[PDB]
């Protein structure tokens, strides 16, 4: 998270942290069952650990679980052009434990336009040149009239958001990828990417486009 | 096992900048587009690259 602060520990208790091997790479993503968590597809890896309950990502803390995904459901679509359809279900080993800092993060039983704000959190880096955040971070970001995503690779506003203001700092950055963008307390995109010089507004799945997909695969899973 | 022909700097944040004769351990070639998930052999770094950019030893 880029220009953020550090949230308010296990506030955010959907948070996961995603470990990802081939080497190890890092991503967010959020709980939306006790045995799925949500992310992007660019995550995708060899076998990948997952950290929930953590605020400190660094310090281990007895609110963490750590949690062996065992399937990962990459879009089929994804493709690394456009980077379209960034998303991706992880089945969870075990059905975690909800507790307070541990949370589902549900969908209820909706386009969403520019205008709002929205608010994503993430372990990333807080600035282009810096180290990923050993806290969580947040930011409160504004939903762009998508011709300010228009220099994006192919940008399409059915299945991408474009998110924060260009007039500020304020944006998701590297690392960030997988995590949540909460609408109102609602899940409605998730950090896909953005610029290499960290310039906002970055691109985010829309959620609302594939949540057939999602719905399908919790149900035959 | 790639190497790179021409220096290139990446516009988005999930792809590698790197130099002429630096050289990839890919990683995930397998999704549809012009780009595979590779890890630098000179910074160690992962993320995607152009196809038509690098070469094989």
């Amino acid at each position: 998270i880029i220009g953020g602060t550090e949230c308010k520990p296990h506030s955010r208790p959907y948070m996961a942290y995603l470990e990802i091997v081939t080497p190890s790479k890092f991503c967010g993503g959020f709980l939306i069952r006790r045995n799925f968590v949500l992310t992007a597809a660019h995550c995708a890896g060899r076998s990948i650990t997952v950290t929930l309950g953590a605020h400190n990502i660094t310090e281990e803390e007895d609110t963490w679980q750590k949690l062996e995904v065992i399937k990962q459901f990459r879009h089929p679509k994804y493709n690394t052009s456009t980077l379209h359809h960034d998303i991706m279900l992880l089945k969870l080993k075990e059905k975690a434990s909800l507790t307070l800092a541990v949370g589902t993060l549900p969908f209820p039983s909706n386009f969403v336009p520019p205008g709002r704000m929205c608010r994503v959190a993430g372990w990333g880096r807080t600035g282009v040149l810096k180290p990923g955040s050993d806290t969580l971070q947040e930011v409160k970001l504004r939903l762009m009239d998508p011709q300010a995503c228009s220099h994006f690779r192919d940008f399409d506003h059915n299945l991408q958001l474009c998110v924060g203001n260009p007039r500020k700092t304020k944006s998701a950055f590297k690392g960030d990828s997988g995590g949540p963008l909460l609408c109102a307390g609602v899940a409605q995109g998730i950090v896909s990417y953005g610029r290499s010089d960290a310039k906002p507004p970055a691109v985010f799945t829309r959620i609302s486009h594939y949540r057939p997909w999602i719905n399908q695969i919790l149900q035959a899973n | 096992l790639f190497v790179a022909l021409y220096d290139y700097q990446a516009d988005r944040w999930t792809d590698l900048s790197f130099h002429k004769g630096e050289k990839f351990q890919i990683l995930d070639a397998s999704p549809p587009g012009d780009w595979w998930e590779a890890r630098s052999l000179t910074t160690g770094e992962t993320g995607y690259i152009p196809s038509n950019y690098v070469a094989p030893v």
